[PDB]
RNA sequence: UUCAUCUAGACAGCCGGACGGUGGCCAUGGAAGUCGGAAUCCGCUAAGGAGUGUGUAACAACUCACCGGCCGAAUGAACUA
């Protein structure tokens, strides 16, 4: 539900996974503490995959992919590409897709339904997202920010976007995204809200040193809080 | 007010409910105990003067159920236990003292220390 | 503070006017040093892609201007060799400032940022569009 | 099973100090415990010192006052530091006090059982002005009356 | 959790000494003299600080 | 060099006892001879101090004081160059 970890000592999570509702990708250069995070809350229900995109470990920031598919850069190997057609099911599919912004994580904010993307963006990519993911793509941003990789968490249930964000805008972005949004802050006051967490319907984890009141704000808006063992035996 | 939990940062464990607590809010602000003293070999010769801090960093609560193996198995006088998922060290227990970081003194208690655990409300959530 | 980077070509020794990348109000950078570099007798330390120095701003806003601040390099003309076999070199050296810590006080950045600059620091490669 | 014989001093209403100490090897019981010493203080002040041994097996409650200490002479008593120096009229009732306090004594009858619990009392007024050293010293009363 | 009839057997080796004043060498608690050459054998004797 | 102990049994070491009213009393998270203040008593005794120290969260455990024997001729101290 809530859980916090950490890469090797960094808190920033999105940088290194990318959840979904039917798979995961984490990088390969972990501890065995990272990993025992993700593997014993998601158990066997989703493959998870050690993976690497154009040789580096930030594969949160170059994939973008949801429950249908997943888009890699071009940078991508053939090999790392061959690689990822193995581990996850048939059920995704996997395009190679070519890019000036070639950081596909920072530029594509998306979900299952509805995606924002970055507004230098041409036309011959969302004709591809909109073929590939099946979603509907909307060129907007948050307020002062052209990332909405970043800065704007989103999922099936609600949002958590960016901290120093006007009221209004929220408004015309719930209109849009048909969620609720909650602007806050992640990592003990980080304003990068994108990458310091990742997050599906049945799990969410962030880093450690996400404090109390943090954690309190990002279960209430994507709502998966919902018990015998406990009791006084004197 | 509501009912509340203590569930485990990284454990994701309801450790205790309310109706618990044995709070002991206030401290004493004195001299003898509302200070921390180190004293030496002889003499009762004290070499450092510490203030408490502002709020009680444990938490002293009942011998709850699921602490009933590590409290049979193995019973000491002192030592410590974990989450049920992780074995980290969660909170010790201690039936000699450790008043609490601001102090008091307890009685021979279970202290829960605030770090790496955290409390969330039970009830429905704060709807700002 | 920093992780381990395999070795580049030094391109910016002391003195180095480069060009500022984000859009923190800053116009240029000038580099003054560089953390965890070396000492020899009339030896310049010297910047490579990737790593933390200190640098003061020369023309922007009067804010940031007559203070250090420390600050990280995110392209380079100088050309290094990469592991795979191509030698690369952008078009004209760039920085991007930050806390000691690390984190960027940026928003974005505009250009292309090298590689094994993206990393080595996590928030640099959040703020990054283009990844070479 | 077995028996498992411990100990318990001070306290007046309710105490719970020492005692939880050495429940820890024993079952665990807070409210059984404070409760079960509280009857054997019943009837005794929360400023004076009881001391009692407890046997339990089975989460199970023992009281007992064995009176061999000073918890004599506190109890024919009247309830920054309080003092003892107080005057009583022991002899008369020191000859009955010695009584529940000669139980083992060890020693020749109540004429040498009587003039150490007197010495035990160092603090009272005891009898007349004073009830210790060459005011109690030699004892002229009871003596073959005990034995 | 130390079980103190081990500790007394701990600190005879530890604590239960002596130290010179000039050269700081640990020595036993009950020598008169400093085995070493270096302070030239005195008889400058403290008991090693307790905790 | 100048004192002093010693076959009328030394210093060192060993073997025994070190109990009873006792966790005495105020004192405090807890202080049982040993964190501390004034008190300092009794009984059994050949003899054992409401205790010299080590130790314990508090005990305990152990030594010293003290009382008896075991081994049986040297020994302690201050100084001079």
């Amino acid at each position: 539900m809530a859980t916090r970890t950490q890469f090797e000592n960094s808190n920033e999570i999105g940088v290194f996974s990318k959840l979904t509702n039917t798979y995961c990708l984490v990088a390969v250069g972990g501890s065995e503490n990272f990993y025992s995070a993700f593997e014993a809350e998601l158990g066997d229900a989703i493959p998870i995959v050690h993976t690497t995109i154009a040789g580096t470990r930030i594969i949160g920031r170059m994939t973008a992919g949801n429950r249908r598919g997943l888009l890699v850069p071009t940078q991508t190997t053939d090999q790392e590409l061959q690689h990822l057609r193995n581990s996850l099911p048939d059920s995704v599919k996997i395009q190679r897709v070519e890019e000036r912004l070639s950081a596909l994580g920072n530029v594509i904010c998306c979900n299952d339904y509805v995606a924002l993307v970055h507004p230098d963006i041409d036309r011959e990519t969302e004709e591809l997202i909109s073929d590939v993911l099946g979603v509907e793509v909307f060129r907007q941003t948050i307020s002062g920010n052209i990332l909405v990789g970043s800065y704007c968490s989103l999922s099936n249930q609600g949002g958590l976007v960016h901290p120093q964000t006007s009221v209004q805008d929220q408004e015309e972005l719930s209109s849009l995204l048909q969620v609720p949004l909650v602007a806050g802050t992640v990592n003990r006051g980080s304003s990068v809200v994108g990458a310091g967490m990742v997050v599906n319907d049945y799990l969410a984890v962030t880093g450690l040193d996400t404090t109390a009141p943090e954690l309190s704000v990002i279960e209430s808006i994507f709502r998966l809080q919902d018990e015998s063992i406990s009791g006084n035996l004197r | 007010s509501k009912v509340t939990a203590v569930r485990c940062k990284k454990c994701r464990t309801k450790l205790a409910l309310s109706t618990s607590f044995i709070a002991h809010d206030p401290p004493s602000k004195e001299s003898s105990e509302g200070h921390f003293i180190k004293r030496a070999a002889n003499s009762h010769r004290i070499i450092d003067i510490q203030e408490s801090q502002a709020n009680c960093s444990h938490f002293f609560i009942e011998p709850l159920k699921w602490m009933q193996p590590e409290l049979q198995g193995k019973q000491e006088l002192e030592g410590k236990f974990s989450c049920p998922g992780c074995s980290s060290k969660v909170g010790g227990y201690n039936w000699k003292g450790s008043r609490c970081s601001c102090g008091k003194w307890v009685i021979p208690a279970i202290h829960l220390q605030t770090s790496k655990v955290d409390q969330f409300p039970l009830q429905s959530t704060a709807l700002p | 503070a920093q992780g381990t980077k395999f070795r580049i070509s030094l391109g910016l020794p002391v003195g180095a006017i480069m060009n500022c990348a984000d859009n923190s109000g800053a116009r240029n950078l000038y580099i003054i040093a560089v953390k965890g570099s070396g000492s020899r007798l009339n030896r310049l330390p010297a910047a490579s892609l990737g790593d933390m120095v200190m640098a003061t701003v020369k023309k922007g806003k009067p804010e940031l201007r007559k203070k250090v601040m420390p600050a990280i390099v995110v392209r380079q003309a100088k050309s290094w060799r990469r592991r795979d076999g191509v030698f690369l070199y952008f078009e004209d050296n760039a920085g991007v400032i930050a806390n000691p810590k690390g984190e960027m006080k940026g928003s974005a950045i505009t250009g292309p940022v090298g590689k094994e600059c993206a990393d080595l620091w996590p928030r640099v490669a959040s703020n990054s569009g283009v990844v070479v | 099973x077995x028996x498992x014989x411990x100990x318990x001093x001070x306290x007046x209403x309710x105490x719970x100090x020492x005692x939880x100490x050495x429940x820890x090897x024993x079952x665990x019981x807070x409210x059984x415990x404070x409760x079960x010493x509280x009857x054997a203080t019943k009837e005794f002040k929360g400023i004076k010192v009881t001391v009692q041994l407890k046997i339990q097996n089975r989460q199970a409650a023992a009281s007992v006052v064995p009176s061999a200490s000073s918890l004599v002479i506190t109890a024919l008593k009247e309830p920054k530091n309080v003092k003892h120096s107080g005057n009583i009229q022991l002899d008369e009732i020191i000859x009955x006090x010695x009584x529940x306090x000669x139980x083992x004594x060890x020693x020749x009858x109540x004429x040498x059982x009587x003039x150490x619990x007197x010495x035990x009392x160092x603090x009272x007024x005891x009898x007349x002005x004073x009830x210790x050293x060459x005011x109690x010293x030699x004892x002229x009363x009871x003596x073959x009356x005990x034995x | 959790i130390i079980e103190p009839s081990l500790k007394a057997l701990a600190s005879k080796y530890n604590c239960d000494k002596s130290v010179c004043r000039k050269c700081y060498a640990r020595l036993p608690p009950r020598a008169t003299n400093c085995r070493k050459r270096k302070c030239g054998h005195t008889n400058q004797l403290r008991p090693k600080k307790k905790l």
